[PDB]
């Protein structure tokens, strides 16, 4: 499945490789990028499939262009373009100067002021899914934790209903995991239908919450319009469900086959934070890219108006120029670098709420459960896109080895 | 080594802050909320601004082209010592470098 090979493209730069699909994913996601990273791999190669794009290989030029954004665009940030299709989320798709009006209002919402005072409800949160959880000693973790703990956030500082999260869950599924039953349009405008009365209804009866924000917030000088707030809080919501849930499952499952990392945290607590940034690096998992505005020379390399190039946000931390050792997890690495959340002015606008969300989590899980295991006789499958994750992660622990708090 | 972030209403906070770490990770790390670090430390934003004490611009390495390019749209009054504290990367001989804080970042 192979696209023609564009005339200005030479093909000693081409590479079989589809981030749908690659080759030895049965070994790990990371593991299965870094086959990018090998020693006779340029620093930008082309491939023919998914359409035909770029890819930056290596952590300086990702960086670099994730800098540049007159010359890679975020019109098209998704490969392939197709995938961007009723993609109108706010604001992925936006360059500065307009895209900053919509930090300034996100900032409001998910800032790290905003992430300090939600963090004790947060982790009343956290120990109440897990010390209800505890006594069986096993557990499917990407269904029982991973899912419901970032969307229990959101709507906690949405403001939103417990009961409504039946229905944002489906639809945000069907968003992410399709079902045949519901096309991802279909499933973006129920959401945006959800939210719209909301966002009305607090704009002219305001809370603190944040769709009252973001509903009574200005962008460009004037009020954000309904259309507007909705796009945002929209992706407020779906930004920050697959990644944590997927990233949140990659480190459980590190836990689960490494007790030396566990006994570490175990036993020095206040490892996990400096730790949570390794595991974010050593299992990294989002790939978007970006779209040439023009015809560009590009480290030797010659682009034209209309290329789509894949940036890795993942390759970057496990690019060994940048990291000794990379496939090693070492909680007291020293100059941890990675692009996990991105580079350049789009870097994740939730990333204190994402850190905050994984020390929570690791901080309550093994005072509770220290040690557990991957079930016996468990193929734990990885899927790879534009955010790689995990299918699933069952957990197997005795009861007599844990502590309720 | 330490540093000090004055704030625009006087009030005066002083960090212990490794050596390698930009002067804004420190900040967004230990609630200094008047600086904001958005873009996460790339000069991609201009909401890590300062304006570094006189005592220190000899001592600390003048800004990149791309440095200077952002901080044309800081949001506070533009000065000769303004700097994205992102790009300011702690050193010993930096020591008690004393960095004020504007008013608005965005
Ligand atoms: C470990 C967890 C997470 C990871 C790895 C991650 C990753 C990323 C990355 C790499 C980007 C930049 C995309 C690009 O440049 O094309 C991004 C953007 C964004 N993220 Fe996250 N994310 C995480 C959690 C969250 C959470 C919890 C939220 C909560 C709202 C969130 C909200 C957003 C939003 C609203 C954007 C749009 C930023 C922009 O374009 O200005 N993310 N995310
Ligand atoms: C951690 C990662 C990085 O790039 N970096 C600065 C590079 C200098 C090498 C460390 C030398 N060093 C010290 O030992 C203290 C201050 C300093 O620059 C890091 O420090
Ligand atoms: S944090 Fe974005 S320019 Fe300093
Ligand atoms: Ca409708």
């Amino acid at each position: 499945n192979l696209a023609p090979l564009p005339p200005h493209v030479p093909e000693h730069l081409v590479f079989d490789f589809d981030m749908y699909n690659p080759s030895n994913l049965s070994a790990g996601v990371q593991e299965a990028w870094a086959v990018l990273q090998e020693s006779n791999v340029p620093d930008l190669v082309w491939t023919r499939s998914n359409g035909g794009h770029w890819i930056a290989t290596r952590g300086q030029l990702i960086r670099e262009a994730y800098e540049d954004y007159r010359h890679f665009s975020s019109e098209s940030p998704f490969i392939p373009r197709e995938a961007g299709e009723a993609y109108d989320f706010i604001p992925t798709s936006m360059d500065p100067p307009e895209q900053r009006q919509f930090r300034a209002l996100a900032n409001q919402v998910v800032g790290m002021p905003v992430v300090d005072k939600l963090e004790n409800r947060i982790q009343e949160l956290a120990s109440s899914l897990i010390e209800s959880l505890r006594p069986q000693g096993q557990c499917n973790f990407t269904e029982d934790y991973a899912e419901p703990f970032p969307i229990r956030i959101f709507m906690l500082l949405a403001g939103l209903p417990e009961e409504d999260i039946p229905h944002l869950k489906y639809l945000t599924d069907q968003m992410t995991r399709p079902d045949g039953s519901m096309t991802f349009a279909e499933a973006k405008e129920a959401l945006y239908d959800y939210l719209i009365p909301i966002i009305e209804q607090r704009r002219q009866k305001p809370g603190t919450d944040a769709i009252s924000i973001v509903a009574n917030g200005q962008v460009n000088g004037r009020p954000i319009t309904s259309d507007e707030a909705k796009r945002m809080c929209g992706l407020l919501l779906v930004g920050g469900l697959d990644t944590v849930v997927n990233f949140l499952s990659f480190s459980m499952e590190f836990l689960a086959k490494s007790p030396e990392h566990r006994q570490e945290l175990i036993e020095r607590p206040e490892r996990i934070p400096a730790a949570s940034e390794e595991l974010l690096r050593r299992f990294s998992l989002v790939a978007d890219g970006r779209i040439l505005t023009s015809d560009y020379e590009f480290h030797g390399v010659q682009l034209k108006k209309g290329d789509q190039i894949l940036l890795p946000q993942m390759l970057s931390g496990l690019d060994e120029r940048e990291n000794a050792a990379p496939m090693h997890v070492d909680f007291s690495r020293q100059c941890v670098s990675h692009t996990t959340f991105g580079h350049g002015s789009h870097l994740c606008l939730g990333q204190h709420l994402a850190r905050r969300e994984i020390i929570v989590t690791l901080k309550e899980w093994l005072t509770r459960i220290p040690d557990f295991s991957i079930a016996p006789g468990a193929q734990i499958q990885h899927k790879s896109g534009i955010v790689s994750g995990v299918q699933a992660l069952p957990l197997v622990w005795d009861p007599a080895t844990t502590k309720a708090v | 080594s330490k540093v000090v972030y004055v704030s625009h209403d006087g009030t005066r906070r002083e960090l212990d802050v490794a050596c390698g770490v930009s002067l804004m990770q420190a900040a967004v790390s230990n609630g200094i909320y008047d600086i904001v670090g958005d873009c996460g430390g790339s000069a991609s934003c201009a909401t890590c601004h300062v304006y570094v004490n006189e005592a220190f611009t000899d001592k600390v390495p003048a800004a990149n082209e791309r440095e200077i390019g952002m901080l044309e749209s800081v949001t506070a009054e533009l000065k000769p010592n303004s700097r994205l504290c992102c790009q300011i990367i702690m050193t010993p001989e930096l020591d008690g470098i004393v960095v004020d804080v504007p008013d608005r970042q965005w």
